[PDB]
RNA sequence: CUUGAGUCUCGUAGAGGGGGGUAGAAUUCCAGGUGUAGCGGUGAAAUGCGUAGAGAUCUGGAGGAAUACCGGUGGCGAAGGCGGCCCCCUGGACGAAGACUGACGCUCAGGUGCGAAAGCGUGGGGAGCAAACAGGAUUAGAUACCCUGGUAGUCCACGCCGUAAACGAUGUCGACUUGGAGGUUGUGCCCUUGAGGCGUGGCUUCCGGAGCUAACGCGUUAAGUCGACCGCCUGGGGAGUACGGCCGCAAGGUUAAAACUCAAAUGAAUUGACGGGGGC
């Protein structure tokens, strides 16, 4: 089991979503075994460029230690949701627990 | 490449001793347990030339390995095809 | 019809031709004139001075709107290009802010093959 | 000029935009090393930091947006 | 036996390769919105486009191909080559400190594989670009040349093709032989450490000593001093052609002559000309 780093922007709309959506990921992750490193939500925030005519979307961080079928498993549920606009995961050298730049300073 | 602990096992399955990696039974192990495992990957990446070099350079390896052991002492080149079941 | 008194204006300035066109921060364009359409050909239609020329009669032409300031979106390195924009500066508009609009293409596509000597 | 070497960080990641837009012009294109004086290894970290960070939308692309 | 060659442990850097996602510019098209007579092109126009509403501008969509800035003769790869980002699979190199094997090595005819672009077969796809072709500018004649179009191709899959100024025009491996300046990547020690100072590797660029070379130049990354092995050359042209063999669907590739013909062909450097060039 590696790390990784997922981040996600959901519609803001949808912000009612994020603290039961991230309870069923991490369930998912601690189900197979992965110990969630980090887990940040930071809010709304304003969106750099319009995506799909729509700005200021719903950030979250979440730092993970995970076999990669699980991790993939996780993509495949982001992409057949609608309302996380755009995620990304990111392998990382190690386990990363600490502040970010987001919450240290938001 | 190799699992550090498919390499310990293996080390430890050949290796005369614990710490014993050199001795040439433990090399063609290795060489064969990597080689193995890339069938695998070649079968689906047919166009993957690049490692495909290095795949065969370690198979020669292994060749050259084989042949020095088995005109050094032919008992313990048996021994090791029979457990890898190779020049066949 | 209405008003707006800080507008935007278009100046797609090519080697060959240079066309001014302006509109109100949405886009619905309001008067349009060329350097070609005054009566200009060939490299007449390419100078700083049909550029003058084709400021005045957008100024003029949408002068019923009656607009005071105004965005300049310069694209294309057309061939003297402050021209128009000042001779709009003196049409009686205060010139808000210029912006190079000149597309570029991240390697997207490959230009055709350039003039041989 | 040899900045990231004085402050010994082992990787710039992407999440610290604070201290990104200091290397990005007000365009949003990148800035040269030769021009901020960045070590090379540093350098490629910090466009690697902001190719993810345009990625995220943190960043802009250009402001033609 | 351990110094060559390998194996293991810890790490580092990287456009190394294969697969799959995804992003933002831009081009073209489509949809409408605003909004009319020009757009486009050029030596100048014409062909073309525009009253069926273009062009310009705004919004939406579709689709293909390529990845600005970073970017550096910077990096990686045996070479060809490799450039958004993310993941999966995977090759190589290098460093530190050890441990282990114990000559297991070097080279290589034949052989096997890889091999830019164009090209070929089959099936896709097709935005841009664009051989051929078409049209406009058009002379005893249209080809020149320029424009406006534009198919193959360029892209993908799977097969062939196997050639390039495929170049560093420099075969691979090893040892030895004064220096200076860099770049890049490790790593040890250390000043109070950051910065910074001493080291010590790998790769890489540019000067230049001895020496070498016909000279130009090369010069610890040798074209120096040596060793091992392989490839290749024997005047120019005829000719990398003919014939034959092998290979290929084909285009052709590969191997490779002779007759005849000339008294040269060629390399580097030197001195002048070369004014419808510069500067004074
Ligand atoms: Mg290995
Ligand atoms: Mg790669
Ligand atoms: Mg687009
Ligand atoms: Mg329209
Ligand atoms: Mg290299
Ligand atoms: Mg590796
Ligand atoms: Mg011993
Ligand atoms: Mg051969
Ligand atoms: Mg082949
Ligand atoms: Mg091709
Ligand atoms: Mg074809
Ligand atoms: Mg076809
Ligand atoms: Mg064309
Ligand atoms: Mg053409
Ligand atoms: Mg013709
Ligand atoms: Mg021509
Ligand atoms: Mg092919
Ligand atoms: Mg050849
Ligand atoms: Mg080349
Ligand atoms: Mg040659
Ligand atoms: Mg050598
Ligand atoms: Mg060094
Ligand atoms: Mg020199
Ligand atoms: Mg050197
Ligand atoms: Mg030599
Ligand atoms: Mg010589
Ligand atoms: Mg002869
Ligand atoms: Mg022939
Ligand atoms: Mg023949
Ligand atoms: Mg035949």
């Amino acid at each position: 089991m590696r790390h990784y780093e997922i981040v996600f922007m959901v519609h803001p709309d949808q912000s009612e979503q994020v603290p039961g959506m991230i309870e069923r990921y991490t369930a998912a992750i601690t189900g197979a075994e992965g110990k969630i490193h980090r887990l940040e939500d930071w809010g709304r925030r304003q969106l750099a460029y319009p995506i799909n005519k729509l700005h200021k979307a719903h950030y979250v961080l979440m730092n993970v230690e995970a076999p990669q079928e699980v991790i993939d498993e996780l993509e495949t549920t982001f992409r057949f949701n609608d309302a996380v606009i755009r995620s990304m995961v990111m392998r990382t050298k190690h386990a990363v627990t600490e502040a970010s730049p987001m919450v240290k300073a938001k | 490449s190799l699992s550090t602990e498919a390499t310990a096992k293996i080390v430890s399955e050949f290796g005369r001793d614990a710490n014993d990696t050199g001795s040439t039974e433990v090399q063609v192990a290795l060489l064969t347990a990597q080689i193995n495992h890339l069938q695998g990957h070649f079968a689906e990446h047919k166009k993957d030339h690049h490692s495909r070099r290095g795949l065969l350079r370690m198979v020669s390896q292994r060749r050259k390995l084989l042949d020095y052991l088995k005109r050094k002492d032919v008992a313990r080149y048996t021994q090791l095809i029979e457990r890898l079941g190779l020049r066949r | 019809r209405k008003q707006v008194s800080d507008g935007v204006a278009h100046i797609h300035a090519s080697f060959n031709n240079t066309i001014v066109t302006i509109t109100d921060r949405q886009g619905n364009a309001l008067g349009w004139a060329t350097a070609g359409g005054s009566g200009f050909r060939g490299s007449r239609k390419s100078t700083p001075f049909a550029a003058q020329v084709a400021a005045e009669r957008c100024a003029d032409a949408v002068k019923e709107y009656g607009i005071k300031n105004l965005e300049v979106m310069v694209k294309g390195p057309g061939p003297g290009r402050e021209s128009t924009i000042r001779a709009l500066n003196a049409a009686g508009f205060r010139i808000t802010n210029i912006t190079d609009v000149t597309p570029i293409p991240h390697n997207g596509c490959r230009p055709p093959k350039k003039r041989r000597v | 000029f040899c900045r990231f070497t004085a402050e010994g960080v082992q990787e710039i990641d992407y999440k610290d935009i604070a201290t990104l837009k200091n290397y990005i012009t007000e365009s949003g294109k990148i800035v040269p090393s030769r021009i901020t004086g960045t070590r090379a290894k540093y350098q490629r970290q910090l466009a690697r930091a902001i190719k993810r960070a345009r990625y995220l939308s943190l960043l802009p692309y250009t402001d033609r947006h």
